[PDB]
């Protein structure tokens, strides 16, 4: 069918641009010594994590659906798990960089000159990987037992199960960014000027991609649609739209980007 | 370790050591804010420098070491060279603030004062840095202000014409006409601070006392927001 | 000025344990490397233990290998020398040196005054010949000591690594000639040094009363570090 | 009146002097050297870069071999490079942070740096204790030091903030000799291959020439139009380079007193803070405040090359004595060895 | 006052000693300076630089 | 070679005029800022008037404004200074500088006690 073919071109289209955005990012990283700060860590942590999703969910998600293609058990289940532990693995790098941006604005005199870390930083790094794992791999494991209608983690059935899977990665994330950047706007306005606005679509963004499939898988266990589709693809788009966000506005990689192209 | 001798193993090595002191080095050289202090002979740096340097505890340049709230300031101070700044001054391109002392109550040398600061605000190595202005002897001022011999109109033309704005908050207790004297002052500065600033870098106008013991604060406060606003335009924030 | 006393030594029985305290004053005892340098009363040196700055890197003789132990204070300016399950053949005396390494360093330049120590009762080698061991000459007259090794000594960056000591009789020895070419300071311009990857020969070109005594060939190559027989020149 | 009288007389002088060398302008260098081939592009490539620095490199100098580097920056910081493996050698702290300038013994037994305290001071390298120590610290200057050059292990030419430079004494610390015949800061001096003579830029737009062993100026070139902030001698001795704070670099001759060649373009409108020869004088390299080095070719006054990027403005330059590497450090806290390509 | 009496009598006896300096034609410094740079050309490595086995930085 | 000669003003009855004019050589005078300096007896240089490369800014000292006006022919390299109704304290040496570097919106050690792109300054006396 030609609507099938497409979508698939589609697909590739936004893996491909997907690759060459975290592409570009890692290469600035990697080229210029002086992008060596710990923002730089933690932007370098989103680029990997959107790099590696991009890699791994989309390629492999082209033969699942659209096509006569069957995967494994074993297959299915590591597509599921690498999926969910890179989408945790992004929103807590997001998590980690607005918390950066809220110390720097909040403590900036200390964040400036009293504030020296090494191997420190990979401490951190290695910490929101291990809790985005934690967040869904056990569980899933687990969840193995309980299931072939499609693959699926398997745990849809229950309710209770997947509400305490999306506290732990939507509802907590998202107050702390909306906390972030409250506080660094009402300090910046005490002591409107393009800051809200930008603060504002920060959070704007993230929750418009997430909460859709996080709410309809819910109402959706508690008693597939096209907007099913909708809300999946909703939430892939983040990682193509983050390199255009946080990588590109920190005045260090931009000067990389200038110089290299 | 490949194709390399016994001997050069130990080379390596020790220019290792010598990269760990220079880590070492750095953390401490980042921990310490750097000042600039500026003014002329009347400017009364001296008693400012005194009352900073003992309170808080021949040769080219002089060095003060404070501390004020566990934060570790170090101001330097020129002396003994030359009256040509067109050239030393260059090496004073990353210290975190200017200090510049003016002494408001010469109405004589006050446009020195002006031209001076108006050559370091428009400079092409000293253009972000902010500049800590101190306006020293407030109350001699008042004194030849009350005093009414001397009339600022003569030096300045356009004081006659200016009056002191609305809702500017006077200390109450101040003559009006020492209140509008020391704003008119002031506004003579800012006019530079905002001619050409841009916001790449600002001015913080203060008065000073002959003997005031809030000095400290004031230019802790003024690194502090100096600070806040470079990592501010460090993230593209504004 | 720079001094290094050694301490420790005595008569110990076989098998036992003992420990040797090498004292640094006069001199930044932190930037220099350690060696310990061990003397039978049978005639040769040979190396024993190596430690670098700051403790970094250690390194054993295929002899004392998991006997001997090498450590350092650098606080006090000491460095200890421990061993236990001693045998006969350890009793000689223990030399202290020092070497500072960077590009025109002079390893080897000081020698400690070294401690006495009685006991009751090799594919990665490069071997020393010293066949002249005794040269009789009247002083005044030139004289060539010649040093061969089965390994070239030449690395890729044309730095050729022998060194020449000399012992006078009841004195540690003393550093002349390093990489082959260079003169210690504060020696005469009478020793030159010479010679191409495999041999080396050294020369005296006066020959006075002072310079009789024992002189020793060493390489710098390969970290396992081997001293020549020694060629006695006596009047 | 008598003031009048003399500064007649001075104008007087300054005609005649002007007058003699239009006589003695028979033909210009371009008209001479335009039939010989142009160098074409020189492209020139980094091949080591030095980081170490916590701060802006204000002074560099080469060893008398070509190998080991010292280099001055203004955290207080003298650090020894071997350039090969870019390994450091020593990193000796100073008691000021402002230093300005840096010297490298002829013997390698010695360095000397100065800056903003009006101090030279003359570190030992060859220690028996293993550690570097302040052999000397030569006072006496009412200025900044700009700049000092090695003549022994026993002698030193300091130029300092005031109008005068001074020939001292390390040995026992006083001024040999005093020349004081600048008008502004003096910023640069270079000594002749053979140590005689040797020629000092200032702020008033003029180089002089000095004798070292009578301590008197021989002459005085007025080409430019502002200050002076680096000179070079030719290689063979006869002639030098100035660059100033307008965006030009001009060719003074010795045997004849007046300028052979002006080196300057329509996109430049920067400063120069350094120039360089290479070892046969055909090229001159200068290093520029906007981040950047130009390669002129000395014979032509046709620019044939640039070393492009540095990430702040570039401060000093140097050749090694063999000319095989060029070391260039600027204002950002590196050091760039850059070399030609077969 | 006298001070500027003796510095402008110092700078007259200065351009004296300048002025009576003898110099050659533009000509033969132009010559001599070009013949010099041609006869060391070969022995400048920023010039037709030697190849990569003999050069020390790589 | 930077050379300004200046000329122009003598003796001056109070509420008179005069005209000093400043000739420059040895440089461009288009790539330069200009200043009109001078010196009181018994007092220090002081900064009295400027003018800007192509003449479009122009400051004043304040007690001179007014009074006192500055302008610059670049194609005959000449600095102008004309000034109206003198009063009687106006009796100093005037100097044209020459800012130190070209291109630039600063200008610094232009009233130092020694300056090497300052002239000679011309005597303006006022007498009643
Ligand atoms: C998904 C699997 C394969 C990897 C999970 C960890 C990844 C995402 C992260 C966690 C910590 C990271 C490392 C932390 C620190 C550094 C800095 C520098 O030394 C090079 C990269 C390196 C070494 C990072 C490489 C990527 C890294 C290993
Ligand atoms: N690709 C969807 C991953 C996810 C996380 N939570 C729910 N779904």
């Amino acid at each position: 069918l030609s609507t099938r073919v497409t979508l698939a071109f589609f697909m590739s289209l936004v893996a491909f641009a997907i690759m060459l955005g975290n592409a570009l990012v890692i290469l600035a990283f990697v080229v210029d010594k002086n992008l060596r700060h710990r923002s730089s860590y933690f932007f370098l942590n989103l680029a990997i994590s959107d790099f590696f999703v991009g890699v791994i969910s989309i390629p492999l998600y082209i033969p699942h659906t659209l096509f006569e293609w069957d995967f494994g058990k074993e297959i299915c289940v590591f597509w599921l798990t690498t999926d969910y532990l890179l989408c945790t693995a992004s929103v807590y790098n997001i998590v980690l960089i607005s918390y950066d941006r809220y110390l720097s604005v909040s403590n900036a005199v200390s964040y400036r000159t009293q504030h020296t870390g090494v191997l420190k930083i990979v401490t951190l790094m290695v910490a929101v990987w291990v809790l985005a794992f934690l967040v869904n791999g056990p569980m899933i494991l687990v969840s193995e037992s309980w299931k072939g209608s499609e693959c699926e983690p398997g745990f849809f059935s229950e309710w209770y199960i997947l509400a305490i899977t999306s506290f732990l990665e939507f509802v907590i994330p998202v107050i702390l960014v909306a906390y972030f950047n409250m506080n660094i706007y009402w300090s910046l306005w005490k002591r409107a000027r393009r800051l809200a606005k930008s603060l504002a679509i920060l959070l704007g963004v993230f929750a418009v991609c997430w909460a859709p499939y996080s709410l309809f898988t819910i109402v959706l266990s508690f008693y597939k649609s096209v907007w099913y589709r909708i809300a999946f693809w909703l939430q892939w788009f983040n990682s193509f739209v983050n390199p255009l966000l946080y990588p590109l506005c920190h005045k260090r990689f931009q000067k990389a980007f200038l110089k290299i192209f | 370790g490949c194709t390399l001798s016994a001997e050069d193993k130990a080379a390596v090595e020790r220019s290792k050591m010598i990269e760990k002191q220079l880590q070492k080095d750095k953390q401490v050289y980042r921990r310490t804010l750097r000042l600039l202090l500026l003014g002329a002979d009347n400017s009364g740096k001296s008693t400012i420098v005194k009352q900073m340097r003992i309170y808080h505890v021949t040769s080219g340049i002089f060095e003060t070491k404070f501390q004020v709230d566990k934060v570790n300031f170090h101001m330097f101070d020129v002396g003994a060279q030359r009256d040509e700044r067109r050239k030393w001054i260059q090496c004073f391109n990353d210290v975190t603030a200017i200090i510049f002392v003016v002494d408001s109550s010469d109405y004589n040398r006050l446009q020195e004062a002006l031209n001076d600061f108006k050559s370091i605000w428009n400079n092409r190595w000293l253009r972000t840095i902010s500049v800590i202005l101190f306006l020293n002897k407030q109350d001699l001022l008042a004194e030849k202000v009350l005093a009414g011999k001397s009339k600022i109109e003569d030096y300045f033309p356009e004081f006659a014409r200016y009056t002191t704005p609305e809702d500017a908050t006077p200390e109450p207790g101040e003559d009006p006409r020492v209140t509008r004297a020391k704003y008119f002052i002031r506004k003579e500065f800012v006019d530079i601070s905002t001619a050409s600033g841009d916001g790449r870098h600002i001015c913080y106008p203060h008065f000073t006392c002959s003997v005031d013991t809030e000095n400290a604060r004031r230019i802790f406060n003024d690194c502090k927001d100096i600070i806040l606003q470079m990592n501010l335009r460090e993230y593209n924030l504004v | 000025d720079v001094q290094l006393v050694e301490s420790g030594g005595g008569l110990v029985q076989p098998g036992g344990s003992r420990k040797l305290s090498c004292s640094a004053s006069g001199f930044a005892f932190s930037s220099f490397g350690m060696h310990w340098v061990r003397q039978a009363p049978e005639k040769g040196l040979e190396w024993v233990a190596y430690i670098s700055s700051g403790s970094g890197t250690i390194y054993y003789a295929d002899t004392v290998k998991g006997r001997f132990t090498i450590s350092r204070d650098d606080p006090k300016n000491t460095l200890f020398l421990q061993m236990t399950s001693l045998r006969s053949e350890d009793t000689a005396m223990y030399y202290c040196v020092r070497s500072i390494y960077y590009y025109g360093s002079s390893p080897f330049d000081f020698w400690g005054q070294g401690t006495t120590l009685t006991v009751s009762s090799g594919g990665s080698d490069i071997v020393m010949t010293q066949a002249t061991s005794s040269v009789p000459v009247t002083p005044g007259e030139s004289v060539s000591i010649s040093c061969r090794s089965s390994k070239s000594l030449l690395h890729s960056n044309g730095n050729t690594y022998l060194y020449w000591f000399l012992q006078r009789p009841g004195q540690s020895p003393q550093l002349l000639i390093y990489r082959m070419s260079n003169l210690a300071s504060g020696v005469p311009d009478r020793f030159s040094g010479s010679g191409s990857g495999t041999a080396f020969t050294l020369t005296i070109s006066r020959l006075e009363a002072e310079d009789v005594g024992v002189y020793y060939c060493m390489q710098h190559l390969e970290y396992p570090l081997t001293f020549g027989a020694g060629t006695k020149l006596e009047l | 009146s008598e003031l009048d009288q003399l500064r007649q007389e001075a104008e007087q002088l300054k005609n005649q002097i002007r007058d003699a060398r239009k006589a003695c302008a028979d033909a210009t260098l371009s008209q001479i050297t335009n039939n010989i081939d142009p160098v074409g592009r020189i492209q020139m490539r980094t091949r080591r870069t030095l980081r170490g620095h916590l701060a802006k490199i204000y002074a560099m100098h080469w060893g008398t071999d070509s190998r080991l580097l010292v280099s001055a920056s203004q955290d207080g910081k003298l650090i020894i490079w071997d350039s090969y493996t870019t390994n450091k050698v020593h990193a000796i702290p100073l008691r000021s942070s402002w230093v300005m300038t840096c010297a490298y013994a002829p013997s390698g037994n010695y360095v000397a740096c100065g800056g903003l305290d009006n101090i030279c001071s003359i570190y030992n390298l060859k220690t028996r204790e293993g550690n570097v120590r302040v052999s000397r610290e030569l006072a006496g200057h009412t200025g900044y030091l700009s700049c000092c050059r090695f003549l022994d292990d026993n002698q030193i030419v300091t130029s300092s903030g005031d109008t005068t430079c001074a020939l001292w004494d390390i040995e026992t610390g006083q001024q040999t000799t005093t020349f004081t015949g600048h008008t502004g800061d003096v910023m640069s001096l270079s000594l002749a291959p053979d140590t005689r003579l040797f020629v000092s830029g200032a702020c008033d737009a003029s180089a002089k020439l000095w004798d070292v062993r009578e301590g008197m100026c021989r002459q005085t070139f007025t080409g430019h139009e502002s200050d002076i902030n680096a000179i070079c001698f030719f290689p063979n001795g006869n002639a030098f380079a100035t660059g100033s704070d307008d965006a030009t670099c001009r060719l003074f001759d010795l045997r004849a007193d007046q300028e052979l060649m002006t080196y300057s373009h329509d996109n430049i409108i920067c400063g120069i803070t350094s120039v360089s020869f290479s070892k046969s004088g055909r090229l001159l390299l200068a290093g520029y405040d906007d981040f950047n080095c130009n390669v002129w070719d000395a014979l032509k006054a046709d620019r044939a090359g640039v070393l492009a990027g540095h990430d702040n403005r570039v401060s000093c330059l140097g050749v090694t004595d063999d000319g095989m590497a060029v070391a260039t450090g600027s204002w950002d806290s590196f050091l760039k060895i850059w070399n030609g390509s077969s | 006052n006298t001070a500027s009496i003796a510095q402008a009598r110092k700078l007259v006896e200065q351009l004296k000693m300048e002025a009576n300096i003898d110099r050659i034609k533009v000509s033969k410094a132009a010559a001599d300076l070009m013949a010099y740079c041609e006869a060391h050309a070969k022995e400048d490595p920023l010039l037709t630089p030697v190849p990569a086995s003999e050069n020390p930085f790589r | 070679q930077v050379q300004l000669q200046e000329s122009g003003g003598g003796l001056v009855q109070p509420g008179g005029s005069l005209r000093l004019s400043c000739a420059a050589s040895g440089f461009t005078f288009s790539n330069y800022k200009m200043n009109w300096v001078r010196q009181a007896p018994g007092k220090g240089l002081e900064w009295v008037s400027d003018i800007s490369q192509s003449g479009a800014s122009i400051s004043y000292t304040g007690s001179v404004k007014g009074r006192f006006t500055i302008s610059r022919d670049n194609a005959k390299n000449t600095l102008y200074l004309q000034m109206n109704s003198l009063k009687p304290e106006d009796t100093a040496v005037y100097y044209c500088a020459r800012c130190p570097a070209p291109f630039t919106r600063d200008c610094f050690d232009v009233t130092s006690t020694t300056y090497a792109y300052r002239g000679q300054g011309t005597q303006v006396t006022v007498s009643s």
